[PDB]
């Protein structure tokens, strides 16, 4: 080799280091992404690209929302993807699990598990129990559902609209148990536009993404 | 008679998974990946590699007659290539175990470069073993005294049931975490059953039985043509338990 | 009015479909049957760029065909040297999410850009050895889907907001904005005598423009999906394009139709990059399926692949002078076959 | 409206094609041409060739 040439090659190494050294703080973040429709809360949740961050349990978190044809091969490599959806507005409800069904369905997001949330919950047991509004001239099999006694976890909470909230969340749920082969899962949550505590319920879902995640690893599940 | 029956099958079976294991150290050598996971079976699958080809050659060497020459270096290459890759399937449950137990750490906080490095440690344990074994049993000790080996011996036997204390906690306490879902109960299963009675009651028997005294008759005719043939059984399945599952 | 422009233009339509079967008196297959056949192509990986640790949705050659660029969603951008595998450079990006980049001919700047809609021009040679943004060109829509320099002074660039601009650097400024696609402009080639650029979109379309006169030649409408993917033919008077039907097509220009389709039934995966060798013999095509395809532009044959990567291949080229050719796959690799 | 696009229709209408024999000869004889100028068809020997 040359004088110089040993001086560029020199000059790749220290590239390599900072490279790898990078590389490192990259490894303890988790990247999300957010999707959903106009007035569906999308901003409101924890508190083109318009990068998010925040940390909960000492786990950075970044979030990314875009403002989905063909630019979501891009988001291949995401932990999760965070799905908004106005649980009030019975009008678009069918747009939003048509496009919750897209997503779930797209080639490119094959293993990434989708983080359901059920924006503005407090508007619907208002709706419903407004008696005005009906779930039935939207969705004519609700007459015929009924609420599932395994499940009951909601305290100080009406009757009236628990059976519309345990049938909004299984028009999304038999989308991702149709198809989804146990690559990926859904993870559902009801939340308002005051609650604080939606940063822990991504870390929570996020950990049971990443277990998974190190399960098939082990070729245990 | 009752020989041609166990070693004409031992030769069979290790021959099944001498060529297997090559397979698995030609597959994971085109893959560029390489996460923590696979280190340990590329090291597991050399180290079987070569328990299979002493064992080969061994059991062959009886069929035909054989001189004692090569006896003394088959020998201290099986055993370093047998408790290499025992240390190993101890080293795949205790980071299966890490793994359930802190998601977040193995991830996003573990070193990178962990596998590689407890890797070269068990690789250097068996080592330091052998050592010990031929110092302490064989000539730098041949007039000195007879009962000076019997403490090689017993650091093995040792040795050898920290590796099972190591695997048996490490899947069990997976388990209780999980509880507290089928591949899962088969695999920790299977992974824990082939080890104690497949690759375990070799090593235990043999270095038991020189610790100790034993009758003769049933010694070789019962439990040593038997336990060197069930553990060309550990060692040409592993393989196929932890990698090739993923392949079907 | 709506129903009497439509009939004016659908007989308008239907009169350049007639017209243009008026001059398919032969077809490529049956002109070129009779020539020597290409033969087996076995071409070997001969350096592997490792460094990037994400994903890898661009690379451009430079024009000394010894230096490259190549984007990554790690967020930077390596200019390495194939000859003996160095890192000459490693350009921190504000966004991560990158779709393009680009090598200046003179060597002195490289572009990039992506889903923050912004172009990226740095500036490679300057005081102090750093190496730091040039100008940022900010106007459009959509993300940036490809860059393409002319001098150091123009740059085109076509995004997903349905236009192309061409942009005047020292200004800052777009010149003139190219209109006339439904969908979003995912590949554009540049002619070698840069006064003509062909861009393929969603719409199932490769349009031919003017650099200068600013509007829209032709419109070549033969696929059936997205093209992902369009190279110039090394003469100037073809191109090639690569949907996600799994077919390569060639078209042409005083023709102006479609000549060949490269297609096998085994391939069902889409196709992401395509590029040419120097003599215009060999049409190279990236795919879904991790491998690269070696077709052949005169008798459709399919004669090769370089099969070497874990994920699918994103981008590819051909050096200027026929050495060497790069690939990059997901995989955060880059081999350069030859 | 749609204006534009028939005003576009009309200018790439009126344009002179020419016959696919004239086409695919010329892309024939390019690669004639310059057949023994690309390494990736004709392999060099490893006395020339850069890699
Ligand atoms: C290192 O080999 C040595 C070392 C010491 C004495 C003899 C040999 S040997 O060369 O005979 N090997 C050998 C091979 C095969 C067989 C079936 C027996 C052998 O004998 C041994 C091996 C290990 C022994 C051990 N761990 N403790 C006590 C006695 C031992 C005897």
């Amino acid at each position: 080799v040359s004088a110089e040439d040993k001086a560029a090659a020199e000059r790749s190494k220290m590239i390599d280091k900072n490279l790898r050294e990078d590389g490192e703080k990259a490894r303890r973040t988790l990247r999300l992404l957010l999707l959903g429709a106009d007035n569906s809360g999308k901003s409101t949740i924890v508190k083109g690209i318009f990068e998010t961050k925040f940390q909960v349990d000492k786990v950075n978190f970044h979030m990314f929302d875009v403002g989905r044809r063909k630019w979501i091969q891009c988001f291949n490599d995401v932990t999760a993807i965070i799905f908004v959806v106005d649980s009030s507005d019975y009008n678009r409800l069918q747009e939003a699990l048509n496009d919750f069904k897209s997503i779930w369905n797209n080639r490119w997001l094959r293993t990434i598990s989708v983080i359901l949330f059920l924006n503005k919950q407090d508007l619907l047991a208002e709706k419903v129990l407004a008696g005005k509004s009906k779930i039935e001239d939207y969705f004519p099999e609700f007459a015929r559902y009924t609420t599932p006694e395994d499940a009951t976890p909601e305290p100080g909470e009406d009757p009236r609209v628990t059976r519309a909230k345990y049938f909004i969340r299984k028009e999304f749920v038999d989308i991702s148990t149709a198809s989804g082969d146990g690559r990926h899962i859904c993870y559902p949550h009801f939340t308002c536009a005051v609650d604080t505590e939606n940063a822990r319920r991504i870390f929570n879902d996020c950990k049971d993404i990443i277990l998974q995640m190190n399960l098939r690893e082990y070729n245990l599940v | 008679k009752q020989t041609l029956s166990l070693t004409v099958l031992t030769c069979i079976v290790s021959l099944v998974g001498l060529t297997g294991n090559a397979v698995v150290l030609w597959l994971l050598g085109c893959r560029m990946r390489r996460n923590a996971f696979s280190i340990y079976i590329l090291n597991l699958a050399a180290a079987d590699f070569l328990f299979l080809s002493g064992r080969l050659i061994y059991s062959l060497l009886s069929f035909i007659s054989i001189p004692h020459t090569i006896s003394k270096i088959l020998y201290p290459v099986m055993m370093f290539s047998y408790f290499a890759g025992l240390s190993f399937l101890s080293a795949v449950s205790t980071e299966r175990c890490l793994s359930v137990l802190w998601p977040i750490w193995y991830r996003c906080h573990r070193p990178t470069h962990l596998s590689a490095v407890v890797c070269v440690l068990l690789w250097a344990l068996s080592l330091l073993r052998s050592i010990l074994e031929w110092m302490l049993c064989g000539f730098l000790f041949s007039g000195a005294d007879s009962a000076w080996c019997q403490t090689s011996d017993f650091i093995t036997v040792a040795w050898l049931i920290f590796l099972c204390v190591v695997l048996c906690g490490s899947s069990l306490v997976l388990l209780i975490r999980i509880l507290c879902l089928t591949r899962l109960y088969v695999t920790i299963l299977l992974t824990v059953l082939v080890f104690l009675l497949c690759g375990l009651p070799f090593g235990i028997q043999f270095f038991l039985f020189l610790w100790i005294h034993v009758d003769r008759e049933v010694l070789f005719c019962h439990v040593h043509l038997v336990s060197i043939f069930l553990s060309a059984l550990n060692s040409s399945a592993n393989p196929i338990i932890y990698f090739f599952v993923g392949s079907f | 009015e709506l129903d009497q422009l439509r009939q004016e233009a659908e007989q308008l339509k239907n009169q350049i479909r007639d017209a243009r079967k008026a001059c398919a008196d032969a077809t490529l297959s049956q002109i070129t049957n009779n020539i020597d056949p290409v033969g087996r192509i076995q071409m070997r990986t001969r350096r592997t760029l490792r460094g990037h640790l994400a994903k890898i949705y661009a690379m451009h050659w430079g024009t000394d065909s010894r230096l490259l660029v190549s984007a990554s969603q790690d967020g930077k951008l390596i200019i390495w040297d194939s000859y003996t595998t160095n890192k000459v450079h490693a350009i921190p990006l504000r966004s991560s999410w990158v779709m393009t980049c680009a090598y200046a001919p003179s060597g002195n700047y490289v572009a990039c850009g992506g889903l923050d809609n912004i172009c990226s021009i740095y500036n490679l040679k300057t005081r102090e050895g750093n190496v730091r943004v040039s100008r940022e060109l900010a106007g459009h829509t959509g993300y940036l889907s490809c860059c393409r320099f002319l001098d150091d002074n123009q740059i085109v660039t076509s995004s997903g907001d349905t236009t192309c601009a061409l942009w005047d650097i020292e200004t800052g400024q777009q010149t003139t904005t190219f209109t006339g696609h439904t969908g979003d402009v995912m590949s554009l080639s540049l002619a070698p005598d840069t006064r003509l650029f062909v861009s393929g979109a969603c719409d199932a379309s490769a349009k031919l423009w003017d650099v200068r006169e600013g509007m829209c030649r032709q419109t070549f409408t033969g696929h059936e999906s997205d093209i992902n993917a369009i190279c110039f033919f090394p003469n100037g008077n073809a191109f090639a394009t690569g949907s996600d039907d799994a077919t390569c097509r060639l078209f042409d220009l005083r023709a102006d139709q479609e000549l060949m389709t490269y297609s096998h039934d085994n391939i069902i995966c889409g196709i992401t990059s395509v590029s040419f060798s120097k003599s215009g013999r060999l049409l190279l095509a990236g795919y879904d399926d991790f491998n690269c395809n070696v077709w052949d532009a005169l008798k459709a044959d399919r004669a090769g692949v370089l099969a070497g990567h874990d994920n699918r291949v994103s981008c590819l080229g051909v050096t200027d002078d026929g050495m060497a050719v790069a690939t990059g796959s997901w995989d955060s690799f880059l081999k350069i076959w030859n | 409206q749609a204006r534009k696009l028939v005003e576009q229709l009309k200018m790439e209408a009126n344009i002179d094609r020419i016959k696919v024999s004239k086409a695919a000869a010329d892309l024939m004889a390019y690669c004639e041409a310059h057949a023994k100028e690309d390494p990736l068809l004709t392999p060099v020997p490893a006395s020339e060739n850069p890699f």
